[PDB]
RNA sequence: UGGGAGAGGGUGGUGGAAUUCCCGGAGUAGCGGUGAAAUGCGCAGAUACCGGGAGGAACGCCGAUGGCGAAGGCAGCCACCUGGUCCACCCGUGACGCUGAGGCGCGAAAGCGUGGGGAGCAAACCGGAUUAGAUACCCGGGUAGUCCACGCCCUAAACG
RNA sequence: UGGUUCGUGGAGCCAUGGGGGAAUCUGGGCGGACCACCGCCUAAGGCUAAGUACUCCGGGUGACCGAUAGCGCACCAGUAC
RNA sequence: GAGCUAGCCCUGGCCAGGGUGAAGCUGGGGUGAGACCCAGUGGAGGCCCGAACCGGUGGGGGAUGCAAACCCCUCGGAUGA
RNA sequence: GAAUGCCGGCAUGAGUAACGAUAAAGAGGGUGAGAAUCCCUCUCGCCGUAAGCCCAAGGGUUCCUACGCAAUGGUCGUCAGCGUAGGGUUAGGCGGGACCUAAGGUGAAGCCGAAAGGCGUAGCCGAAGGGCAGCCGGUUAAUAUUCCGGCCCUUCCCGCAGGUGCGAUGGGGGGACGCUCUAGGCUAGGGGGACCGGAGCCAUGGACGAGCCCGGCCAGAAGCGCAGGGUGGGAGGUAGGCAAAUCCGCCUCCCAACAAGCUCUGCGUGGUGGGGAAGCCCGUACGGGUGACAACCCCCCGAAGCCAGGGAGCCAAGAAAAGCCUCUAAGCACAACCUGCGGGAACCCGUACCGCAAACCGACACAGGUGGGCGGGUGCAAGAGCACUCAGGCGCGCGGGAGAACCCUCGCCAAGGAACUCUGCAAGUUGGCCCCGUAACUUCGGGAGAAGGGGUGCUCCCUGGGGUGAUGAGCCCCGGGGAGCCGCAGUGAACAGGCUCUGGCGACUGUUUACCAAAAACACAGCUCUCUGCGAACUCGUAAGAGGAGGUAUAGGGAGCGACGCUUGCCCGGUGCCGGAAGGUCAAGGGGAGGGGUGCAAGCCCCGAACCGAAGCCCCGGUGAACGGCGGCCGUAACUAUAACGGUCCUAAGGUAGCGAAAUUCCUUGUCGGGUAAGUUCCGACCUGCACGAAAAGCGUAACGACCGGAGCGCUGUCUCGGCGAGGG
């Protein structure tokens, strides 16, 4: 688990790191494999859309693995538990017999020494990929594509798991992390067991600094503004925003449901 | 104190260049405002 | 040494009845509730009937005035790990025993921190009924809580 | 919807963006909603000098000015600054 | 017109010298094993003092000034947003 | 004749303010018609992590020399950064380009846009990032890593010489990277020397002495030597590195497990080459000669620099491409490629001068601003601080007198110390190091330099440790103990906190109104709500497209609160939002009952009522860490008083906890107490809260604050109450 620190100076009695001991003995990266230089940056064409996003460490992307059906039937060995810092979730390394060399997404209880194969065939245990017309009812997966052929769209991040509740003819329904019970296909691969390193909830940033180191600029509130920039902002001293809860373009931001409601995806959608 | 004008050719020849104007529609339009005047320096002499 | 009993404890897996919600079929003027009614649900088609799905908590008969542990307590079943206890043999050790201020460990329920989970029940809270009044006993709801992992509380009619 | 004096007005005519969607002279358009009679043209392809507007340039003239005037400049001016 | 100024991207550079002594590790005490408690190493931090640097707190001067924002004493930060 | 009128000229203020940092001047001798201001010499003062040297920008003749002083110089001027004229900037090795790529830009393919034009993987452009071959001295008035001298290197092109399957924009290795802290060995720089070489000098009382003063180096191929970095080697199989591959990757057996070896750097050494002071003599404004057959030796300190891609730890997880090596394919194996030796070729641009400043930006020879490198010595514990001073460079381009008021800047003061005053505003006290020594409280770190005290110089003696020389001398660090001396004073000068109690507000570090507001404002971790199933939601754009994000519910957006401890009650009647295939209203469209206008007629053209028509609104529910709100009157208890209690009216409901004359209280200096002698401020309480109140959060909260308010001790020209003295005007 995570390790807290003592206030020897203020910001750190709060301050909490996560538990880098899962890390194998591989703190570099492998080259040929992320020679991806990170396009940083936070406008289009110049002009801000998403606001309050600058600063940041560099960092370096690592590719990821996303399509696991290149290798069906051919089986890799990890040697590698590795620290992405695109993601939340960890990275493995997986040396493939064949000789090549890719990142996968490390779930829970992956460990060093453990072959993992991908296909229809390949046992129920973790890291082994397979379509969703053969994985066991009621069981965890992870890193699910929702349209057959486009890459793992889903459940990636830290902790998250995805259970089969049903079958729909080729479809398959999937419990996701927010509750929602959606139709997804059978023949679309989704890798088995959670992402694992759940713990990412549990750290404390501790101060600013971590969220400018981060990449998270400072979040200005609504109501310190002025009516020309902000709706909440102007009038005395600390306004109760005198009209119901809008965003800096009008839009209402507390309860209004924002998807379309023609949208042709909605008939593979049940829950919330 | 600092003030407005710190120079630099660079900047000058990249940003007020004759290639610089001959691109936009609103450069070129500049020079016809010049040439038919008559200026001496159609553009800023940078070195 | 050789056997035995047991809801002893911890982990993982797994089963069925029932509640609640949802989907579908079919069906109509009520359902519900109490000492009595009313709040409430119900032509926007409910209760009752059937089929399927989801989810959690507890384990009906055996089940007992029974059992096990030092105590608090412990019940579907399987498997792993490990306690404690009893009987036959007289074999070994040769008094190695008893109690225990302090310490240390356990310690029901309620409560607190982080996260998950939440069907039913259900403090606070709304409403109806009762009464002279009713911050209640009764009724329709309903959050925390009841469960799980770790950490903390360390009290009691902890009662033979 | 635009154009025409036409601002929806009885709103035609001339172009159209959207929907439906014919015919080849006894076929179509128009004559200011519409119908009949009577008349005028014959659309959905194109070309065309002349007469018309303008002055960077040249010439001519002036009840136009004469260095604070007249073009911003009579003078190395769109310069110095 | 972003050569001032605001933010961001790419690439480089700078921060003297002193203190404070986290985690970890070694040895010892301790338990059935731990938790934990002492030294010793260790060198953490939007840590302390304080120059370059970045600011501009309080006062005085300045007021057709040296200056269309200045000067003297004082002051804040100075491995980090 | 007027328009704070337009253009030009000249007055007034007026011989007034100023003459541009208080770093400072004086004398003698020259030139000159004319010297405070130019030249030379002597004395004096200033900076010296610069006010001195070297780069990059910017400036673009300002550089050097000759002749000049009408204008420029805040005065003068024989001078100049000024006028006239001539001269001066030499590169294969420095920087940039016939090398590469990042942000970004451009843009073939393709997409979009009324036009203009906009996006756009590949390609290209794009640099103090990568890659690449030169060090030391001498010459000119002006240039030099460019010319000369010595020594050493790099590309190509052509030949013989020896080897090999050579072989590309293609594959792979490598290039290749963070922050902090540091080890080993060297270098730069520096200190000392009884060692070496020097012209000279004994001054004023003493000193001919290990006396004073100056100087004792630089570069340097190949081998060497020392330190360090990069690297395993074979033998098979192989489906992967978008063809092939012996290269790479993956699996297995063998020997290495070393840095042995092979390479690559740094440093020392090295054939040879160069410099060479102080003092005196000369004449330059500046150089020369000599000192010179100059010596060129030994210790010590020693880096932030080199070996460089070193090591350890940590999380925030640390560019790309080419040069280089290897692999192979078309082709070619008379080619081509590698090593080595000769000969030849090596282009274009800049080099001058300023460069914390009189040459850049500020209209000025403007006290402002400007990136990197060197930045010496001594002392203060240290240091780039502070005081002085080497090398170097300056006295800031108006001066001479005088010694009023008044102003700035500075020093001192009796007696009292805050009485001055909005306020100790300002000023003053304390101040560095070492040793004792410390409170309430608390988030167990803190508060802490708490507060408050003692030592600090010099001489002598004894004595302990390290480091470098070998287990010793010397040299350099820290100590410990005991005697003694002087002054009022021993961080003897400079630089170097005044402290304590409490309250308001904000947790904290930070951020902001360039140019009056640095705060209780903003931001911050943290909490809650809400949206968002990925062609996500949201933003910019007409679109293409891009951000989000090459992210995927532990993720992303919006809103509010703003650490942490305890908590956030009632009202869903109104508004917003959410959920409701019922019902009412509802436009275009379908629909035609019927009616109309014309004709002789079929026909043609209009209206046109019931009926079916979505969203929305109405209606039904839910929702307040959503918008918001959260009453009044009368009567009652055995001294009075008050109301635990009861009744009544109205709203959807009728403030709970906690606080309270508050940053909120008008009356109000409410009232009691504490402080003072005296307290409209302050603190602790009562509540009668005009007009607190629970996320526009409520109540507290250790620490922190150039925030605000109150009190106290030390201390002072702040004041009674002023006086004097210096410097600039
Ligand atoms: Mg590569
Ligand atoms: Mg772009
Ligand atoms: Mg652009
Ligand atoms: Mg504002
Ligand atoms: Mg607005
Ligand atoms: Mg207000
Ligand atoms: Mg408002
Ligand atoms: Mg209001
Ligand atoms: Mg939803
Ligand atoms: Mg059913
Ligand atoms: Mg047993
Ligand atoms: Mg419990
Ligand atoms: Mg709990
Ligand atoms: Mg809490
Ligand atoms: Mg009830
Ligand atoms: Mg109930
Ligand atoms: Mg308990
Ligand atoms: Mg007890
Ligand atoms: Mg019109
Ligand atoms: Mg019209
Ligand atoms: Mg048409
Ligand atoms: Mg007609
Ligand atoms: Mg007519
Ligand atoms: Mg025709
Ligand atoms: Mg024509
Ligand atoms: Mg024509
Ligand atoms: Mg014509
Ligand atoms: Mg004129
Ligand atoms: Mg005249
Ligand atoms: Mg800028
Ligand atoms: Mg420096
Ligand atoms: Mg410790
Ligand atoms: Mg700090
Ligand atoms: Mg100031
Ligand atoms: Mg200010
Ligand atoms: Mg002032
Ligand atoms: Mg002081
Ligand atoms: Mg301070
Ligand atoms: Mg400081
Ligand atoms: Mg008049
Ligand atoms: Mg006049
Ligand atoms: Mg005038
Ligand atoms: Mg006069
Ligand atoms: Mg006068
Ligand atoms: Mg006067
Ligand atoms: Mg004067
Ligand atoms: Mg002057
Ligand atoms: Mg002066
Ligand atoms: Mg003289
Ligand atoms: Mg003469
Ligand atoms: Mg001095
Ligand atoms: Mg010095
Ligand atoms: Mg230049
Ligand atoms: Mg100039
Ligand atoms: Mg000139
Ligand atoms: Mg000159
Ligand atoms: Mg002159
Ligand atoms: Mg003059
Ligand atoms: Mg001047
Ligand atoms: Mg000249
Ligand atoms: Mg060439
Ligand atoms: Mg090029
Ligand atoms: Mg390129
Ligand atoms: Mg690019
Ligand atoms: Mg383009
Ligand atoms: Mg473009
Ligand atoms: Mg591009
Ligand atoms: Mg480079
Ligand atoms: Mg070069
Ligand atoms: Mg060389
Ligand atoms: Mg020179
Ligand atoms: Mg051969
Ligand atoms: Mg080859
Ligand atoms: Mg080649
Ligand atoms: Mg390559
Ligand atoms: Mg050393
Ligand atoms: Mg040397
Ligand atoms: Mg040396
Ligand atoms: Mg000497
Ligand atoms: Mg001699
Ligand atoms: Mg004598
Ligand atoms: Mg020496
Ligand atoms: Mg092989
Ligand atoms: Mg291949
Ligand atoms: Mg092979
Ligand atoms: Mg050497
Ligand atoms: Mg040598
Ligand atoms: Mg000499
Ligand atoms: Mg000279
Ligand atoms: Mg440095
Ligand atoms: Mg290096
Ligand atoms: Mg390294
Ligand atoms: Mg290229
Ligand atoms: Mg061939
Ligand atoms: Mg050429
Ligand atoms: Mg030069
Ligand atoms: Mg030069
Ligand atoms: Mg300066
Ligand atoms: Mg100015
Ligand atoms: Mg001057
Ligand atoms: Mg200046
Ligand atoms: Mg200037
Ligand atoms: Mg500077
Ligand atoms: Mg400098
Ligand atoms: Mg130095
Ligand atoms: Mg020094
Ligand atoms: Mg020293
Ligand atoms: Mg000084
Ligand atoms: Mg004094
Ligand atoms: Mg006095
Ligand atoms: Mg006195
Ligand atoms: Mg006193
Ligand atoms: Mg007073
Ligand atoms: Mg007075
Ligand atoms: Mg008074
Ligand atoms: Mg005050
Ligand atoms: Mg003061
Ligand atoms: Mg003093
Ligand atoms: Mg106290
Ligand atoms: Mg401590
Ligand atoms: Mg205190
Ligand atoms: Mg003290
Ligand atoms: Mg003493
Ligand atoms: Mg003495
Ligand atoms: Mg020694
Ligand atoms: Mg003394
Ligand atoms: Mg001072
Ligand atoms: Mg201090
Ligand atoms: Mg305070
Ligand atoms: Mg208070
Ligand atoms: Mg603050
Ligand atoms: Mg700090
Ligand atoms: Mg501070
Ligand atoms: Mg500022
Ligand atoms: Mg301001
Ligand atoms: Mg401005
Ligand atoms: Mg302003
Ligand atoms: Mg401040
Ligand atoms: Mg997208
Ligand atoms: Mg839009
Ligand atoms: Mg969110
Ligand atoms: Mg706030
Ligand atoms: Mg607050
Ligand atoms: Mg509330
Ligand atoms: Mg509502
Ligand atoms: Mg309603
Ligand atoms: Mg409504
Ligand atoms: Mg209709
Ligand atoms: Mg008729
Ligand atoms: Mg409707
Ligand atoms: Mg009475
Ligand atoms: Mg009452
Ligand atoms: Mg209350
Ligand atoms: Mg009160
Ligand atoms: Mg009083
Ligand atoms: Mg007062
Ligand atoms: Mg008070
Ligand atoms: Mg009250
Ligand atoms: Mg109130
Ligand atoms: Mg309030
Ligand atoms: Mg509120
Ligand atoms: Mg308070
Ligand atoms: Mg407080
Ligand atoms: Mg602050
Ligand atoms: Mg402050
Ligand atoms: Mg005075
Ligand atoms: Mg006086
Ligand atoms: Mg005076």
């Amino acid at each position: 688990a995570v390790k807290k620190f003592k206030p020897y100076t203020p910001s750190r009695r709060f301050m909490t790191v996560a538990d880098f001991s899962e890390i194998t003995k591989t703190e570099p990266e492998k080259s040929l494999v992320k020679p991806l230089k990170k396009t940083g940056g936070r406008n289009n064409q110049g002009r801000i859309t998403v606001r309050f996003r600058g600063g940041g460490h560099k960092r370096l992307y690592r590719i990821i693995d996303f399509k696991r059906w290149d290798k069906v039937g051919i089986p890799a060995k990890v040697a590698a538990i590795e620290y992405d810092p695109n993601r939340s979730a960890r990275i493995a390394l997986l040396h493939y017999v064949d000789g090549e060399k890719r990142y996968i997404i490390a779930p829970d209880g992956l460990q060093v020494g453990q072959q993992v194969v991908a296909g229809p065939d390949a046992p129920i245990q973790v890291g082994n990929a397979l379509p969703l017309r053969f994985i066991p009812v009621g069981t965890v997966v992870h890193a699910v594509e929702l349209e057959p052929k486009k890459g793992a769209k889903l459940a990636r991040a830290a902790g998250t798991s995805a259970q089969i509740q049903g079958r729909e003819g080729d479809y398959v329904i999937l419990r996701l992390p927010s509750g929602e019970l959606r139709k997804v296909h059978g023949e679309c691969y989704a890798t088995v067991g959670a992402v694992g390193n759940a713990d990412h909830k549990n750290i404390v940033l501790g101060k600013a600094g971590r969220s400018r180191w981060l990449g998270r600029r400072p979040h200005v509130r609504g109501a310190a503004m002025n009516p020309v920039d902000h709706p909440h902002g102007g009038g005395e001293g600390r306004a109760p925003r005198g009209r119901p809860p809008a965003s800096p373009w009008g839009w209402q931001t507390k309860g209004l449901k924002t998807r379309k409601r023609r949208k042709p995806s909605s008939r593979f959608i049940i829950a919330r | 104190m600092k003030r407005t004008w710190q120079p630099n050719r660079r900047k000058r020849a990249k940003t007020h260049g004759f290639r610089a104007r001959m691109r936009t529609p609103g450069g070129r339009k500049v020079l016809k405002r010049r040439r038919q005047k008559g200026r001496w320096r159609l553009t800023p002499a940078v070195r």
